[PDB]
DNA sequence: ATCCCCTTGGCGGTTAAAACGCGGGGGACAGCGCGTACGTGCGTTTAAGCGGTGCTAGAGCTGTCTACGACCAATTGAGCGGCCTCGGCACCGGGATTCTCCAGGCGGCCAGTG
DNA sequence: CACTGGCCGCCTGGAGAATCCCGGTGCCGAGGCCGCTCAATTGGTCGTAGACAGCTCTAGCACCGCTTAAACGC
C-alpha cells in the first residue's frame, strides 16, 4: 500500500511551512499581466517598475492575509472548520468598506 | 555621479552595533526600519500639527510633540518615551 | 460488567412518556441519573440506538437514524 | 496586444497557499472567486489611486513610491519601500 | 384575562418606535456622573461642560448601537437571534482593537 | 465628591433600549456587565485623549471640542459640535 | 533637450506549476426535541426630570513682555556614492526525530446458551 | 440468570518519510574603506507667538422640593 497522510493533517503541515515561509507565494509573471491587464482597462500604453509588481504583490497577498484571518476568526465564531464565501463577505462588511 | 539619495541607514547600523555588537543587518530589514522611521515621524508629526492648530499655535514644541506622545504612543511605552525624552532633553539644555 | 445498556436506553425512555419523542438530551440525563458515563460511551449508546431502531422493538417519532427523537412502538 | 483574462493566472492553488498563510485548514470551491473578486476590487482601487498619482506626476510609468502612496491613503501602509 | 402579546413582538415594537425616534436613550444624569467618575479616576477635580457630556453621550450611543449592528450581523452569521457576548468580543477583534 | 459605582449608572434598560437602536431583538443576561465594560474602556481611551487635550491646554474644564477632536483622530468623527 | 538604463521586446531549456482525475474521507447542517433564560406583563419605588436659588471656577479675552526660533552667510564634516573583499549563509550531501498513520491485541460489550 | 464466546472500538506498538539536524563549499551582498559635497551647525538678527496676571461673567457647580417615568423586581 502508498502511504496516505489523513485530510488536514498536509494542510496543517501546510499551514505551519507557510507561516514559517517569507517568500512571495504567488507566480510573478500572471500577476504582472493581471495588474497590466487592469492598467489598460483605466489607462493605454501604461508601464510598470518591476519593483512596483513586486510592490503590489507583496501587499496584495498581505492584504488578502488580513481578510483570511479575518475569515478563521469569522469562521471560528460560525463553528466550522470549512469556510465559506458569507465568512469573507461579512468580513468586508465589518472591515468598514 | 547620483544626487546624494537620503536614507537613515548609518544611525540605525549604530544603534545596532550600539546594543548588539555581534549582529548582522540586510537590506531589506533596512528597507523596513527606513519605512518605520517614516511611518513613525509622520504618525507624530501629524497628530503634532493637530494639536498645533486645535489650541491655535503657531509651533510645535515639546510639550505639543510630547502630548502627541501620549496620544499616538500606548501605555508603558508612552511613558518610557517620555522618561526618554525628558532625560534627552534635559541633556540637551545642559549643553 | 453488570446488564447491558440497551436495557438501561430501555427503561430510560420508558420512564417518561412524553406525547412527543424524547431526545438525546433527556436520555443522556436519563442515564446520568441513572448512573452511566455518557462522556466516553457516545460510539456505545450510538451503537444501541442503531441496534434499537433497526430491530424494531423501537419506533422513531420524527426524526431520521439516531437523529432526532425517540418513542415506544404500538405493542 | 489586449488581454482578457489573467484574473485566473492568480491561480488556484495559489490562492490556497494564500489562506494557508492566515491558518485557514478547509477552504470550499465557492470561495476561490470572490477572493479573486475581491482582488479585483481592492486592486482595482490601489490602481486607480495609482494611476490618478501617476497621471498628476505627468509619467507614464508607474513606480513603487506612488504605489506605497496609495496604500498609505487606502490605510494599508507598506514598510520596505518607502523612500 | 388582560392581553398579552408573545415573547418578541413587544421588542420589534421597541425596534420600530426606536428607528422611528431619534431620542438619546441613556439618562443624562448618571452619564454625567459616570464621565466624572471615569475622569476623576485619571485625573482630579475635572468639570464637564453639559454640552461635552450630551456630545459624548451621542458619541457614545452611535459607537455602542454600531457595534450591535455589527453583532447582530455575526448573530445571523451563527444562525442566530440572540447575541452574546463573543459576538461583540468577535467585532472588537476584527474592527482591530 | 467621590464616586464608586457609575458602571451601574448605565442601567439595564438604558441598554436595552440601546440595543433596541442597533436592532437587537433578544439581549442575554451576560451582555449588560461586560458591554459596560467596554462602554468603559472606549470612554477611557476617548477621555484620556480629550482630558489630555484639555491639560495640553492648560484648561482645567473638559469642553465638547475636544470630545469630538479626540474621537475624530480614533477615526471616529462626530458631527453638531463645532468639529 | 538629452542620456542612459531599466524596462520592453524577443529567444532557448526545464522542471516545478498546475491540473485534473480517483479516491478517501473529513463536514455542514437540519431537526427534534430539551434546558433554560430572558421577554413581557404588571406593581412598586425611587431617583431622574423639572423647576427654582445661590456660588463661584475658570473660560476666555486683553495687555505685557519676553522667550524663542527660522534665516543666512559660512565653515566644515560626517554621512552618501562608489568600489571592493569575504565568510554567513545559500545551496548541497548524509542521518534522527517526529509523526503519524497503520498493524496487531485488549477490553467492553452484545449475543448465544445450559 | 450467570457463563462463555466473538467482534467493534480503542490500546499499544512500530516503521517510512518530511522536516529538522550534523557537516562541506563557493559567493556575492555585507561590512568596510575612500572621495567629497551637500548639508549640520554657529552666531547674530528680527521679529514674532505665547505665557501669564487680571478679571469677569457666565455657565457650570452646589443645593432643594415635588412626581410619576423609569428602575427594580417577580
Amino acid at each position: 500500500k502508498p502511504h496516505r497522510y489523513r485530510p488536514g493533517t498536509v494542510a496543517l503541515r501546510e499551514i505551519r511551512r507557510y507561516q514559517k515561509s517569507t517568500e512571495l507565494l504567488i507566480r510573478k509573471l500572471p500577476f504582472q499581466r493581471l495588474v497590466r491587464e487592469i492598467a489598460q482597462d483605466f489607462k493605454t500604453d501604461l508601464r510598470f517598475q518591476s519593483s512596483a509588481v513586486m510592490a503590489l504583490q507583496e501587499a496584495s497577498e498581505a492584504y488578502l492575509v488580513g481578510l483570511f484571518e479575518d475569515t478563521n476568526l469569522a469562521a471560528i465564531h460560525a463553528k466550522r472548520v470549512t469556510i465559506m464565501p458569507k465568512d469573507i463577505q461579512l468580513a468586508r462588511r465589518i472591515r468598514g468598506e | 555621479k547620483r544626487s546624494r539619495k537620503e536614507s537613515y541607514s548609518v544611525y540605525v547600523y549604530k544603534v545596532l552595533k550600539q546594543v548588539h555588537p555581534d549582529t548582522g543587518i540586510s537590506s531589506k530589514a533596512m528597507g523596513i526600519m527606513n519605512s518605520f522611521v517614516n511611518d513613525i515621524f509622520e504618525r507624530i508629526a501629524g497628530e503634532a500639527s493637530r494639536l498645533a492648530h486645535y489650541n491655535k499655535r503657531s509651533t510645535i514644541t515639546s510639550r505639543e510633540i510630547q502630548t502627541a506622545v501620549r496620544l499616538l504612543l500606548p501605555g508603558e511605552l508612552a511613558k518610557h518615551a517620555v522618561s526618554e525624552g525628558t532625560k534627552a532633553v534635559t541633556k540637551y539644555t545642559s549643553a | 460488567s453488570g446488564p447491558p445498556v440497551s436495557e438501561l436506553i430501555t427503561k430510560a425512555v420508558a420512564a417518561s412518556k412524553e406525547r412527543s419523542g424524547v431526545s438525546l438530551a433527556a436520555l443522556k440525563k436519563a442515564l446520568a441519573a441513572a448512573g452511566y458515563d455518557v462522556e466516553k460511551n457516545n460510539s456505545r449508546i450510538k451503537l444501541g440506538l442503531k441496534s434499537l431502531v433497526s430491530k424494531g422493538t423501537l419506533v422513531q417519532t420524527k426524526g431520521t437514524g439516531a437523529s432526532g427523537s425517540f418513542k415506544l412502538n404500538k405493542k | 496586444k489586449v488581454l482578457r483574462d489573467n484574473i485566473q493566472g492568480i491561480t488556484k492553488p495559489a490562492i490556497r497557499r494564500l489562506a494557508r498563510r492566515g491558518g485557514v485548514k478547509r477552504i470550499s470551491g465557492l470561495i476561490y472567486e470572490e477572493t479573486r473578486g475581491v482582488l479585483k476590487v481592492f486592486l482595482e482601487n490601489v490602481i486607480r489611486d495609482a494611476v490618478t498619482y501617476t497621471e498628476h506626476a505627468k509619467r507614464k510609468t508607474v513606480t513603487a513610491m506612488d504605489v506605497v502612496y496609495a496604500l498609505k491613503r487606502q490605510g494599508r501602509t507598506l514598510y520596505g519601500f518607502g523612500g
